[PDB]
């Protein structure tokens, strides 16, 4: 509830509504093991995957935003 | 049995000289000498009269006889590297006094001074005591800095100094001092806490501190 | 002879001593073992040694430590028992090792106990100290705190040179000549 | 001859010795056995060895580390406990290194512990640590710190040459020559 | 002859004769068997003798290693002590290794324990390590650096030349002439 | 004669031997059966050779080996002891090994223990292996250090030639002729 | 019994001069040595008046007699490879002294030590040694900063050494000083967490500038 957002395209609404979730995802992130969490994370794409490497993404985004469907069986 | 029997192995450590009070005057070089030597006498392994003495103590001795005859006089030490012939330093500046008077303060020092035969007066400048501090701060690249007023000079060396400048420091000072006292020139050591680190700031005339994102601080 | 004190240990017999004889009082020391020292003076002296030992509440108490109040010996420790004794080893570990700086006789130091709360649920404070120390004579106190302050300072977690404070003294004249005995 | 103290150790009858000695005061140490040494003097030296007594606190006190006060013979220890122990175990095993640099004769080391908290969600604070070590007569001090620092640095996870204090003193001088013994 | 020390290890005894020695004071060893070994000198050397010990805080401490602190007849193990116990054992091999290497006289080396945050969650952090030498005279110090780092940096899972630190010296002069013996 | 050292065992004595002949010390061990041996020189000696059992601090303590803190031996083990025994053995089993090259006198390898974590979970990280060797004289020590990094690099799942040091040395000058006698 | 039949078998190692004061002089090389003397004496062996003496303690006592007499000498050190001849070495720019001043100080230094012939007095550059001193530094490629005073001049070296450059500097200084003395030129070694090393710049629209030098450093996020 707050009046002087503006925003232009799906992504910066995405983004900002994601955003407004964070409160939450800090709760669970502090009392659930990472390496649960991480093991799901993989779950949901590897089925996917060609390939075994995983550092093609560089830790800071992805150990801030685990997503929330990850996060809960493991908290 | 003399009295330089009884000081020790040592012979050399200690000096005795004859007072024209009919006493011993024995010289000593540190605390922890005299401290060796007064135990001597004060088990009483003499019986005639004995002293020990020492430079420190004899400068705040003197020091306060002036205080009380001579309240307006500016010098600054008097160096006892041959006790039998003092040298006493006054600034060449800030008195004023005739040769009449010189050889009568000469004469009550030497009255005050049993075991010496001779006050030798000399006069210092001002300007190379001062030249020489700022000289030796500079040599040792320490932060400083410097304010004067009618009859002394003060160095304030403040901040967020490290244990090697803390060290060179210490041991500059100490050596400035054993010269030149500490009556003209005085040195002022302030460690402080350090808040730059980790912030960003703006510096020149018009700076300030953010403290974080949307605190903005603005020193004096 | 009067006696004025006795059942003494040994470290309390030598304080005792110590403090009469600055005022110019001879005292006796005698050993009887299991029952301790005894301290004895001439009339003369009496009344001056009574009057001392009052002024100055010997003999004195023995030193206390905060771990005396939280035994090991026990069948469970809080979380603030634990954190006590701790604190209270730290400080003296600090004091003996500042009795090897140069010059310094004997000190003293101080540390807050924010263990008196468990620092439950609220985050912790930070850490104060005190000190205090003897010098011996002849020494520039002033240059000196520095280096305590210093040294200090990285001892703990988060101190700030305001919240040290640092007092110094220097040693009083010696006693070396004897008291003279009554006529 | 008067007694001054009964029942010491080895090392307080030696450290007794050493400071009367300094003052020239010639004592006497005597072995007991199963009571101790005792240590005595002269009457002329008795009021001296007295005052001095005092002023350094004789005999000394046992020296302390924390591993003492969580002794590992216990039936249950926290976490907390064995953090402590292992903290208590670095600190002595540095200094015993350091002693063996060229120069230093002895040193003292402690370290930040921070083992007071729970660690419970809770990002762990950098490490403090500060030294005092004394070197032979002649050695230059000022170019001596590097390498202490130098040395310290990698021995922990995460220490900042910031966060580490150094002191550093010389050797007194040498007393050689005996006291003398009264008249 | 004055007794200066008894109930000593032969190891202990050992290094007291090398220090008095390097003085120039004689000193002569007993052997009391389940009394241990005894040190006596000389009226005119005791004096300095006891000087030196004192300067010296001899007799030597034992040599402290982590794994007393948690040793391996506990009656159960959590797993920051199994972890110790390794750590403290690689230290000890490393040592024993490098003393191998040509010149090398002695060396000590330490390590990063961060096994006190038993990695619950949190992940591990990186090693850091230190090390001391002595060397034989006529060595090349600066091209001996070289090898020791390159020794090291393969030993663990992940380091950087930037992390490890080394210390060398040359052995001391020689003594080989004997101590003249009091007039 | 002088008794230096008493108790020792066999490898001990010959140890301490080998060290005081390099220096031209003759020594006497001697055989007290369930006492062990003992070492003895002439008093001319005497001095010089304390200064070398300082120096090189002999006699040597035992050799450390990994399994010695997880004793196979026991009513329990758990995954993390028996992962350590293993490396352990395949540490002893390379150098072993290494022994019977051509012209290796001795060797000492080092492996990366990965095991201080349990690697559950977390995904396993690659091995870094250490080698030490001495050779006789007149080898070319560019050309062999090829064949080691060779053998060593398929003993394991994962190794590359840049995560394998090596370190090789000559073997000194023999020490064929006796000492000389004390006149 | 003499005194050189009372210090040992390397007779080689100690120096015994006759003194004018009737006093026996023994020169000794370093402190370990300067006590093995000093405990024969101590001990009373020797009947005799004795002193022991080396280079570091006599430059510290005379310097202290320097200070009071001639509180404005400039120089630089003196040099007892041969005890009875020592070299004292002065600056020719900062002192101006004539031929006879200089004649009375070289005898009041001979009244000092009675155990000297004679003292001689040389003239030295203060160039010659700044320049000793930096070619010295770009030898080891040590980085450094010089600055420049009128009595003086200052190298600071300064950063995230490593150990190999730690080794270097403290083995040549500790060379150096030995010649020179630490009166004309000062060498400070300091640690720090800054990857640059004591260089500076500040950014701008033509590109970097070095800064000046000064006391604030940046803290290398690196």
């Amino acid at each position: 509830e707050d009046e002087d957002v503006t925003f232009n395209d799906i992504s910066s609404l995405s983004k900002h509504v994601d955003e407004g979730l964070d409160g939450y995802r800090d709760y669970l992130i502090k009392y659930s093991d990472r390496e649960l969490v991480q093991f799901f994370e993989n779950a949901q794409l590897k089925r996917q995957y060609g390939e075994e490497t995983e550092t093609v993404k560089r830790d800071k985004d992805e150990i801030e935003k685990p997503s929330i469907f990850a996060l809960l069986p493991a908290y | 049995a003399e009295l330089d029997s009884l000081l020790g192995q040592e012979k050399e450590r200690f000096q005795v000289l004859p007072g024209r009070d009919k006493m011993l005057y024995v010289a000593a070089q540190n605390e922890r000498d005299t401290l060796w030597a007064r135990q001597v006498l004060a088990r009483g392994d003499y019986d005639k009269n004995a002293r020990v003495i020492n430079e420190n103590e004899e400068n705040k001795r003197i020091s306060i006889w002036l205080d009380t005859y001579y309240p307006q006089l500016a010098y600054y030490r008097i160096h006892f590297d041959e006790p039998r012939k003092p040298v006493f330093w006054l600034s060449r500046q800030r008195n004023t006094m005739s040769k009449k008077e010189l050889e009568v303060l000469s004469q009550k020092l030497r009255a005050l001074m049993p075991y010496a035969d001779s006050v030798n007066i000399t006069l210092m400048d001002d300007v190379t005591a001062a030249g020489q501090a700022e000289a030796g701060l500079k040599q040792q690249a320490l932060p400083y800095s410097r304010r004067n007023h009618k009859g002394g000079v003060t160095f304030v060396i403040q901040g967020a100094l490290d244990d090697v400048e803390i060290l060179r420091a210490r041991q500059f000072v100490d050596s400035y001092y054993r010269t030149w006292g500490g009556r003209y020139v005085q040195f002022a050591i302030e460690l402080k806490d350090d808040w730059l680190k980790g912030r960003s700031f703006q510096y020149g005339a018009e700076g300030y501190i953010k403290m974080s994102p949307g605190h903005w601080y603005f020193p004096s | 002879d009067k006696d004025l004190l006795k059942g003494l240990d040994q470290e309390q017999a030598n304080e005792v001593i110590a403090v009469l004889q600055m005022h110019n009082i001879e005292a006796n020391k005698i050993d009887s073992g299991k029952l301790g020292y005894s301290i004895t003076v001439a009339e003369p002296d009496f009344t001056a040694a009574v009057y001392w030992i009052k002024t100055y509440q010997l003999p004195p108490r023995p030193r206390v430590e905060i771990a005396q109040m939280f035994p090991a010996d026990s069948l469970v420790s809080s979380p603030r028992a634990e954190k006590a004794r701790l604190y209270s080893a730290i400080e003296q570990r600090l004091e003996q090792s500042l009795q090897t700086m140069e010059g310094v006789l004997s000190a003293r130091v101080h540390i807050s106990y924010d263990i008196d709360a468990g620092e439950n649920g609220r985050p912790p404070k930070p850490v104060h100290l005190s000190a205090l120390a003897v010098y011996e004579r002849g020494s520039p106190l002033a240059h000196q705190i520095s280096d305590i302050k210093r040294f200090l300072k990285n001892s703990f977690a988060d101190v700030d040179y305001d919240n040290i404070s640092v007092v110094l003294s220097e040693r009083s004249d010696a006693q070396l000549q004897a008291p003279g005995t009554p006529v």
